[PDB]
């Protein structure tokens, strides 16, 4: 279907045929979108080749990419599974408090440094999968490894420090 | 008697212009005060700006 934001749907059209057998099975990705979010840059870091793969099989099939790239669109899935069976394995009580705070904050990343560099920390320590942003500005400390944020509507307290991996 | 002064003769009253001149409206201390705040301001609106900025990288 298109693109196009509707303005006027009154109804949902569902299909409940299958895809066919021919085309090997996945199971589907079950997480919510606060959970993915706080798991983003961890699957970020370890499935970035399959992610720049799966997109760069699509441009190389203009037009064609839904099919053709089936194969690499499944791998994508699994990557990203990975990361969620091995955070919900090793860092279960601080993902939950980062994607239940993120949830209560309007998914705002800079709401939630405290419970995010909790889990930054933990995830380090069990799965060596690092938050990482290209080319921030070097005169500067990273955003999110910032002890105040200008935009959080409670202040960080000053107990509550930033994840520097290596420290 | 009468309502007359009294002997010395009552004491002489305000009546010449008094508006003085007062610093909380002089235009140089005012001028000098408003530069201030905006130049506050926009430092801290460069601070601000570039933060919201570096946000908007690590959303996308
Ligand atoms: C607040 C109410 C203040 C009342 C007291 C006062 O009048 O302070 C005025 C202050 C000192 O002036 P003063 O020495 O008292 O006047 C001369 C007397 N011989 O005179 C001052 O210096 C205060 C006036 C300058 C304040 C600059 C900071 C605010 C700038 C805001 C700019 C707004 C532009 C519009
Ligand atoms: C309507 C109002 C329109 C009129 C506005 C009138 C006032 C305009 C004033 C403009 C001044 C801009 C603010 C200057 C500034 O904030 O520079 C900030 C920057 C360093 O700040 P930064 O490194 O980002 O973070 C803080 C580090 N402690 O410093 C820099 O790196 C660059 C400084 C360049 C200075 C150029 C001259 C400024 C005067």
């Amino acid at each position: 279907m298109a693109t196009r934001k509707p303005a006027f749907n009154q109804h949902v059209l569902l299909d409940t045929t299958p895809l066919p057998d021919s085309i090997p099975k996945v199971k589907e990705i079950g997480a919510s979108s606060a959970p993915l979010l706080s798991a983003s840059f961890f699957i970020g870091a370890r499935c970035k080749d399959y992610n720049d793969d799966y997109m760069q099989c699509k441009n190389e099939n203009p037009g064609r990419g839904e099919f053709e790239c089936l194969k690499e669109g499944r791998r994508v899935t699994r990557c990203a599974r990975s990361v969620l069976k091995d955070i919900n394995t090793h860092c279960l009580e601080q993902f939950r408090a980062h994607w239940q705070c993120l949830d209560n904050n309007n998914q705002q990343l800079w709401q939630c440094r405290p419970a995010e560099w909790k889990l930054n920390k933990c995830v380090y320590e069990n799965l060596k999968l690092e938050k990482v942003i290209p080319d921030q500005p070097k005169n500067s400390t990273p955003v999110h490894l910032r002890q105040r944020q200008i935009f959080a509507h409670h202040a960080i307290p000053p107990w509550e420090r930033p994840f520097i991996p290596g420290q | 008697p009468q309502d007359m002064p009294p002997p010395g003769g009552y004491e002489a009253v305000q009546y010449k212009r008094n508006l003085p001149s007062r610093g909380l409206f002089r235009p140089r201390p005012l001028l000098a005060g408003a530069a201030v705040l905006m130049l506050y301001g926009w430092y801290k609106l460069v601070k601000g700006i570039r933060e919201q900025n570096e946000l908007a990288r690590e959303k996308m």
